[PDB]
């Protein structure tokens, strides 16, 4: 969350970053909310 | 409050964020309360 608060102040168009099993929910909501996209080449979400 | 330790040293405005993050060390006291309180409720023995 801090990480990713600090790139969008920093004013980023897109987010390259892993997540893990206990961290997707927050990027995906937080991607989901702020229309940022992000790009992972970690496992694929459940659903849509 | 029995022990009369002081709960809160600051009434308002502690921020989530910041980088690197306080922890106000009086709340691990607390943390330690609600483990160590036990009571009986509609569940049975409360206790944790």
């Amino acid at each position: 969350t801090n990480a990713f608060c600090s790139q969008f102040s920093r004013g980023v168009y897109a987010i390259f970053g892993f997540y893990d099993k206990k961290s997707v929910n927050t990027i995906t909501s937080f991607c989901g909310t702020l229309h940022v996209s992000f790009i992972t080449p970690s496992f694929p979400t459940d659903g849509t | 409050r029995k022990q009369r330790i002081e709960i809160s040293r600051r009434g308002n405005a502690g921020d989530c964020l910041a980088n690197p993050a306080v922890p106000w060390g009086q709340g691990v006291e607390i943390e330690r309360a609600l483990k160590q309180v036990q009571v009986e409720g509609l569940s049975g023995n409360i206790k944790f």
